[PDB]
RNA sequence: GGCGCGCGCCAAAAAUUUUAAAAAAAA
RNA sequence: GGCGCGCGCC
């Protein structure tokens, strides 16, 4: 029995050694989760592009912040695959939904290796707030395995 | 029997709330109607229909899959949601104008490039963790699959 | 020695430091004029004149410019 | 526990089997992680297009025109390698992949502060030799360390290129050679060498006099006769002086023109001499042992350099029969 | 131990007469004079002068301390007259040769029975009022000359020159070696610790000594400050003596405003002086080339008149008459007459001797009206002026640059008053942006620095003392005024230890053992924390996390600035400096020119300013990072940064997060894990400790730490007291004796053999090396000119960037000389003596070997003067020193018993002394 | 008037000499 | 560029 718990705790510590990245320091008093709370977490990889455009990326994020603030006065609940950032232990109301990750994308040169996708509005991409519908002809209009539309 | 188990797994997948958020205008899926498989098609859009759901993939075409000797017409096909063999996870960079033939041909070449990059198969989505399905029934089906 | 110097060109070959110094001394106090020494030691097709005061280069330009020396006009430039 | 912990940890799981050749570019880029705030949900496509545009902008400049990129930024010790789910066997290609996959940064941008960690990579431990560092602009006034305050191109001197291809940029009291390196002359007068070289002989008036009287009296020689009346006031709880004897002599401009030399004011362009330019109008306007014990052994002290009062000071004093102090004291 | 008691004597105001005498002897007021005064003076005698004369009457030594412009020399003249009347020989010992010559002229005009004994002239040796430089007196005493047999007085001039730090030792040797019957008259500038010197004399000679101190001057002075950049002059110190703070504040404010953003600057001041009738002025600049530069710039003024020009020409011609033709027509002499004609003169150490003497004469007469001179002119005898201007305020002493000490400022400002002629002197100081109110206030409101000895053993002293019996070097070491000034401090430390011990014994905490254990564990925990902090600050584990927005906490020992946003970092030699953006107070920004940053006081509003720091001073490298504006020049940007820090801090009510050393930094050394485990164990022990869990226990901790501080103080004072009761230089003496005996000079029982006896004579040069070289046979091969050239290596002591090009006749022997120097340096070093061979052998500069060889073969002076870059005055000084050294070398080679080397040195001294370099002074 | 070609000339062209200080003194 | 010298073409 105790051997099992020893193994489990050893494995847990070994894994959490690297889980430090996905660790938000605790004690942060952030009410009004909708506005006050993180925005991104850009894990800069080891590619010369990111290396030399770090400053431009940070400026872009700041510009996004300023643009939204300026045009503020001028929902999309997380999908079932929305993880929460693991707080290190040192009223979770408004600290529960604020640190919820919705979308994890690894950008290669020509294909973004994605996972967790992104949410939408009651299964309605035409109204959701992040989907870019391409332009297509739709010359078939025949359901492959059901009566055509 | 194990075929029934796979059917149950992919019925858990193809449920709306666990597969739709992964259907994005670049999502690289594979679609295969019994006997005939088109290959790899990119999602372009989906919508309801008064309840059933339809996914506009971009597939090679002769609706039937194109022949090996010919070259596919590479057109948008409105398949049903639960005809998808495998919702892989490599979302592509889409041109947003799939009307001209050049864009669709470039998309086909991009899919060929991605295939070339991965020698053995292509990464898929695991319903247990990627989609966050906390259904005990799915756990039982997984256990049956393992045995 | 940047705003107190003046560049000269369009000069006859025999023209040396002494002649240019004598000519430019009239406009204002001239400290030294060096005929540039080519890598062979020969003179060069220009000269530098240094003025004691900073208000002498514009006047030397406005006075000594196009003067016919050795039957040859001289083009003078600031720095 | 472990179920959810591994669900979280798979976010960093890169699938195995990705063949990579040019690791500097055949690899991943920033892995953003959106979150549940409006500023990130609304602008998703903006960020995706921004990263694609970053790739495109790198293509436009680096691949086409400059074609220079050989950075040696190795990851700093706080770097991390993304975990990977094992579906293919480890080999040289997969080790090269692990080299390609190396988180060398991390950030969590809030509205007005980012909880950075892992810092940024380094290049010889100097931001000026780095890539992403940007140094603000400040004063640098103190110049006293708090811990211990008591601390071949000729164009720019650069030993990296040639001057012609470089866009980038007292005296001893007895050494009066400043104005005697080659010779000495005078203003106003015209020397024989100048007469001959200039092409104008004695019978013809000097040419520059025309444009000189067109302009006026030189300021260059006016400053020499300028004893500025330095105005300094003794703060306790300008009538500049002109030396009217050093003015230069300019026949034909201010002084009477030499007789016999024609007035060629119509030739070369000029005007006749003016009253203001005349000299008068303008110039006037301005147990010890005894001594028998120390000396035993060593050579006795001697007198050398014998001399007598030269008397020079007596002669100088006699010469100074009168002087300011001598006159005032008596 | 010293046995001396000091008693004050009732006196009129101004002067403070005191007497230091042996304890056993009792004090009786000195009897009033009887008979006719030795000499009488026309002008009334001031109080202190009268008291000094009275003390001189009763044959009791006296030390006078007063401003040079108060007339000290009247007392010396009275003493000389009194000694001459009784047919008693007297000696007047002066520091420099030039002042010696001036004083000889004055005393010869006065009494007509004087002589001179300097090292380059011997006028009237059999006189009764000899005047000499203290070095020759020391040589006479060591060689036991009978001249000192009948002396009844000795008068030391400017004993404050005893702290010279290079030749301020000969004063102490001469004072010690003199018999007890000869009395002393010491004349010194104003110093605070006069009574200590009087007590030293009393203890050393058993005779009473007297001290007269007067801080009075005849002509009051007004001070002015010129801020470089402003226009006018401000009145900082009024003639009344009080300091006007407001005007100084205004001047420094003008300087700060100007620095925040006639032709020259001294030219304007001199022109203002001329037009305001402050004509006779001395401009003090501390460089050999600033003086010449400022002199040449004034080629537009004219002070004198036609008659004065005639007189100046006459005097200059008469003076230069003594030279030779080609020496008359030198550029240096010719190109200075125009300066003297119109009333300007330059006087520094680089000029020829004749020009310096002539300029001194002309200034004394009054023909010159603006003398640009260094501080060498400040000691001239009775050559004052109506105004003194300080171009600069930073001088290079022997060691390194520094602000002029208040003593030197007082000494130089003392040349700004002429009795009767002008009734108020004016002293003008020109300040710069580097000056800050923390330096100017001290300089204007300071006082003369004390007189502290500079004793230090040397091989010549040791050898000479060993030569003569009935005395040993320990005798000199024990009576050196270093030992006295050390023993005089013991009562202070004794009282200090007594008081600290009583303080220790006063405060008692209610509980001793447990509270002590708690304090010990808490302090050990703090030490472990500091160890972790030092582990963090490693070059490879702290640089990446320091970014232009990084938030850090900075505090130095006992002072904490707090949170600052790292702005930049850089390297230097390795050590790294991180420029952060902290808070500072106005009182710290104002003095920022020459000060280190200081934290602002929270109760008052400060200013956000950039401060450089070292990595060692960073406490916590917080993980948070800020968005830096990228332009931190405006004040508002830095205020916005402060507001951002305020908001960030308020966003973490329990404290900002800190980077975790083990994981976030990425350090995987066992040391960190072990230290963390030890810290965990200690903190758990503290928490479980019965005392710790008890709240309200900070008072006991404060008392315990106070007691620990008292214990540390007691330990320090105890070690001080136990170390301060033995000779402070016996180790140096033993090392020197070891070196002497191993080389071959001394013997087993400290007996001086032939080598040591010979090396006794050679004084000016280096003794051991020269004696060793002569003994081996190095000079037995060189020629006369080569020998003189080589000897020129030991006498040059001036910095020079240029280097020689020695040929195949002067370079050869230089290698052998350097080899012998290396051998001697190694022998000294292995005797546990702190000698660095590189520096020791780098002091034998051969830069003048070629010059001297050329000049010692029939060459002019201009010719050689064109072969170097150093001034001509330095060449003349080196040649004079080489002449005297070659004389001593000739005597030594005679002593050895070898005559050929005597001939060689005689040839050298025949061939190196012809022309102006040895032009006899015109003050004689 | 108009147009074409051999060419001296001044007209106007550039030009623009790259590498850290310091006082005093003697047997 | 034109002073234009010179030759040719319409
Ligand atoms: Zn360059």
């Amino acid at each position: 029995c105790e051997e099992t718990i020893e193994q489990l705790r050893a494995e847990n510590q070994e894994l959490k050694r690297k889980l430090n990245i996905l660790t938000r320091p605790s004690g942060i008093l952030v009410n009004d989760t909708k506005l006050d709370g993180p925005i991104l977490q850009i894990l800069f990889m080891n590619n010369a592009i990111s290396k030399q455009y770090h400053q431009e990326i940070e400026e872009f994020v700041s510009n996004l912040v300023k643009r939204f603030e300026e045009q503020q006065k001028n929902n999309l609940l997380p999908q079932p695959s929305s993880i929460v950032l693991e707080e290190d232990h040192k009223a979770i109301k408004n600290n529960k939904e604020a640190f919820s990750v919705v979308g994890s994308v690894l950008y290669f040169t020509n294909f973004c290796l994605d996972k967790l996708g992104q949410p939408l509005l009651n299964e309605n991409p035409q109204l959701s707030e992040g989907w870019e519908i391409p332009k297509y002809h739709q010359v078939f209009s025949h359901i492959v395995s059901l009566e055509g539309q | 029997q194990l075929a029934k188990l796979g059917k149950e797994i992919e019925e858990y997948i193809h449920k709306p709330k666990y597969c739709l958020p992964f259907l994005q205008p670049g999502r690289l899926v594979k679609v295969k109607n019994e006997g005939d498989d088109f290959g790899w098609g990119v999602v372009v859009n989906f919508s309801k229909k008064s309840p059933l759901y339809v996914v506009e993939v971009l597939l090679r075409c002769s609706a039937k899959p194109a022949k090996p000797d010919e070259k596919g017409e590479m057109q948008v096909v409105p398949v049903l949601v639960h005809l998808l063999s495998a919702i892989s996870s490599v979302r592509l960079y889409i041109p947003k104008d799939l009307r001209p033939v050049d864009n669709r041909q470039s998309v086909l070449k991009s899919i060929q490039e991605v295939q070339k990059r991965f020698p053995d198969g292509i990464p898929l989505l695991d319903p247990i963790d990627d989609m966050g399905i906390q259904d005990q029934g799915l756990k039982k089906v997984i256990q049956k699959v393992e045995a | 020695e940047a705003d107190r110097t003046l560049f000269v060109g369009n000069l006859e070959t025999k023209v040396t430091e002494e002649l240019l110094f004598e000519l430019f001394h009239q406009a204002g106090p001239v400290i030294k004029v060096k005929i540039p020494k080519d890598k062979d030691g020969k003179p060069k097709q220009f000269a530098f004149v240094n003025f004691k005061h900073e208000v002498s280069v514009p006047y030397a330009m406005n006075l000594l410019n196009g003067i016919k020396l050795y039957g040859r006009p001289i083009k003078i430039q600031f720095r | 526990e472990n179920q959810e912990l591994k669900r979280k940890l798979n976010i960093l799981t890169r699938p195995s089997g990705i063949l990579v050749n040019d690791t500097k570019l055949d690899g991943p880029i920033l892995q953003i992680l959106f979150m549940n705030n409006a500023i990130s949900k609304q602008y998703h496509q903006e960020i995706e297009e921004f990263v694609s545009n970053l790739v495109k902008r790198f293509e436009e400049q680096q691949k086409n025109d400059v074609e220079k990129t050989s950075f040696n930024l190795l990851p700093q010790p706080s770097s991390i390698v993304l975990e990977e789910d094992h579906k293919v066997e480890e080999s040289c290609a997969i080790k090269n992949n692990k080299e390609a996959f190396s988180v060398v940064g991390s950030v969590l941008y809030f509205t007005n502060f980012c909880l950075d960690k892992l810092g940024q990579p380094l290049l010889n431990e100097n931001p000026q030799l780095s890539e992403g560092w940007e140094i603000p602009k400040y004063h640098q006034v103190f110049s006293h360390i708090v811990s211990l305050e008591g601390q071949h191109c000729f164009n720019c001197g650069s030993e990296e290129h040639q001057m012609k291809d470089c866009p980038m940029p007292q005296q001893r009291y007895h050494a009066e050679e400043v104005e005697e390196r080659f010779g000495r002359f005078k203003p106003g007068v015209i020397s024989e060498e100048l007469q001959d070289a200039l092409g104008v002989t004695d019978k013809s008036l000097p040419p520059f006099i025309y444009r000189m009287r067109q302009l006026g009296y030189p300021p260059g020689w006016l400053k020499e006769a300028e004893l500025e009346n330095s105005g300094l006031a003794l703060y306790d709880g300008k009538s500049v002086t002109y030396d009217l004897s050093k003015l230069v002599n300019y026949p034909g401009f201010n002084i009477s023109t030499p007789r016999g030399i024609p007035d060629e004011w119509r030739i070369f362009g000029s005007i006749p001499m003016q009253a203001c330019q005349q000299k008068d109008v303008f110039a006037n306007y301005l147990p010890i042992p005894d001594m028998s014990k120390f000396a035993t052994g060593i050579t006795p002290f001697e007198f050398e350099n014998m001399a007598e009062s030269t008397g020079m000071y007596l002669r100088i004093r006699s010469l100074l029969k009168n002087s300011p102090r001598n006159q005032q004291k008596n | 131990m010293p046995r001396v008691k000091v008693q004050s004597v009732e006196t009129v105001e101004g002067c403070t007469h005191e007497v230091a005498l042996p304890a056993e002897e009792d004090y009786l007021p000195l009897k009033p004079r009887v008979g006719k005064a030795a000499k009488e003076y026309p002008f009334i005698l001031d109080a202190f002068q009268r008291e000094a004369i009275q003390c001189v009457d009763n044959n009791q030594s006296v030390l006078v301390s007063a401003h040079t412009s108060a007339g000290k020399t009247v007392c010396a003249e009275y003493a000389i007259a009194l000694a001459l009347r009784e047919k008693q020989r007297v000696i007047f010992t002066s520091p420099i040769k030039a002042l010696s010559n001036q004083k000889y002229r004055e005393m010869y005009e006065e009494f007509q029975d004087v002589g001179l004994m300097t090292g380059d002239v011997t006028i009237n040796p059999t006189a009764s009022c000899l005047v000499m430089t203290t070095e020759i007196l020391r040589s006479m005493l060591y060689r036991g000359s009978e001249v000192m047999r009948e002396v009844a007085w000795v008068i030391f001039d400017e004993i404050h020159y005893m702290r010279d730090s290079e030749r301020g030792v000969v004063w102490e040797e001469t004072i010690i070696l003199l018999p007890d019957n000869v009395h002393y008259v010491f004349l010194s500038a104003t110093i605070p610790n006069a009574r200590q010197f009087a007590e030293w004399i009393c203890h050393l000679h058993k005779q009473p000594c007297h001290v007269i101190y007067t801080d009075y001057r005849p002509t009051p002075l007004q001070h002015y400050i010129f801020p470089a950049g402003g226009d006018g002059l401000h009145l900082v110190v009024d003639e009344n003596g009080d300091f006007r703070e407001d005007n100084f504040n205004t001047a420094m404010q003008v300087l700060r405003d100007a620095g925040d953003l006639g032709p020259s600057n001294v030219f304007k001041i001199v022109k203002m002086i001329m037009e305001r009738n402050f004509q006779p002025v001395i401009i003090f600049s501390f460089s050999k080339k600033d003086c010449e530069a400022y002199a040449l710039q004034m080629t537009k003024l004219d002070f004198n008149t036609d008659e004065e020009k005639k007189m100046v020409e006459e005097v200059f011609s008469n003076a230069i008459d003594c030279l030779s033709d080609e020496d008359k027509k030198l550029p240096q002499v010719e190109h200075v007459l125009p300066l003297l004609k119109r009333g300007i003169g330059i006087h520094h150490g680089g000029l020829l001797p004749i020009l310096k003497e002539t300029i001194e004469i002309l200034f004394s007469e009054g023909l010159i009206k603006a003398l640009f001179a260094t501080e060498t002119f400040a000691m001239g005898i009775n050559m004052p002026a109506r105004t003194v201007l300080f171009t600069n305020a930073r001088k290079f002493d022997g060691k390194d640059f520094r602000w002029i000490s208040s003593g030197e400022y007082i000494q130089m400002s003392g040349r700004a008053g002429r009795r009767g002629m002008d009734d108020r002197g004016i002293v003008i100081l020109m300040v710069d942006e580097k000056m800050s109110p923390t330096i100017g206030k001290q300089l204007l409101k300071g006082s003369a620095d004390p007189l502290n000895s500079a004793f230090h053993l040397t091989y010549n002293m040791v050898l000479n003392l060993l030569r003569v019996e009935e005395i040993n070097p320990e005798y000199m070491l024990e009576k050196s005024f270093y030992q006295f000034q050390h023993y005089r401090a013991i009562p202070g430390v004794v009282e200090k230890v007594k008081n600290s011990e009583e303080q220790y014994n006063k405060i008692v905490i209610p509980n001793e053992e447990s509270v002590v254990i708690y304090y010990k564990i808490r302090q050990q925990l703090a030490k472990l924390g500091k160890e972790i902090e030092e582990y963090i600050h490693k070059p490879k584990y702290c640089l990446p996390f320091l970014q232009p927005g990084r938030l850090v906490k900075v505090k130095n020992e006992g002072d904490d600035f707090g949170w600052g946003v790292v702005v930049n970092f850089s390297k230097k030699s390795p050590l790294y400096v991180v420029e952060v953006l902290l808070r500072c107070s106005k009182e710290s920004l104002k003095n920022s020119a020459t000060e280190a940053a200081k934290p602002a006081k929270p109760d008052e509003k400060g200013e956000m300013q950039v401060v450089p720091v070292l990595v060692h001073l960073l406490s916590a490298i917080s993980s948070v990072r800020l968005y830096i504006p990228k332009d931190l020049r405006p004040v508002d940007n830095r205020q916005s940064v402060l507001k951002s820090i305020q908001e960030v801090q308020k966003r973490f009510p329990d404290g900002i997060p800190l980077l975790d050393p083990i994981d976030d930094m990425g350090i995987q050394d066992q040391g960190l894990k072990k230290v963390i485990q030890k810290v965990e164990a200690f903190e758990h022990r503290m928490y479980s400790h019965p005392l710790h869990n008890d709240p309200n226990l900070e008072t006991v901790y404060t008392l315990c730490e106070k007691k620990a501080q008292i214990a540390i103080d007691i330990k320090s004072a105890k070690r001080e007291l136990k170390k301060a009761r033995t000779v402070l230089q016996m180790d140096e003496l033993k090392c020197r004796k070891r070196v002497l005996r191993r080389l071959g000079f001394a013997t087993s029982s400290d007996v001086i053999e032939m080598k040591g006896r010979v090396a006794c004579e050679i004084s000016s040069a280096d003794e051991l090396l020269l004696t060793e070289m002569m003994f081996n046979g190095l000079f037995n091969d060189l020629s006369a000119e080569q020998a003189t050239a080589l000897l020129s290596c030991f006498v040059f002591q001036e910095n020079s960037s240029e280097m020689p090009k020695l040929t195949e006749q002067l370079a050869g022997p230089l290698r052998q000389m350097q080899e012998c120097a290396k051998r001697i340096a190694k022998v000294s070093a292995e005797a546990k003596l702190e000698i660095d061979e590189e520096t020791y052998l780098s002091s034998f500069k051969p830069h003048l070997m070629d010059v001297v060889y050329t000049w010692a073969t029939g060459a002019t002076f201009a010719h050689i003067c064109k072969m170097t870059d150093v001034f001509e005055g330095s060449i003349i000084r080196c040649m004079r020193r080489l002449e005297e050294l070659l004389r001593q070398m000739c005597q030594a080679a005679k002593a050895i018993g070898n005559t050929e080397l005597e001939n060689k040195f005689a040839e050298g001294i025949t061939k190196i002394k012809r022309d102006i370099v040895f032009a006899a002074s015109l003050y004689l």
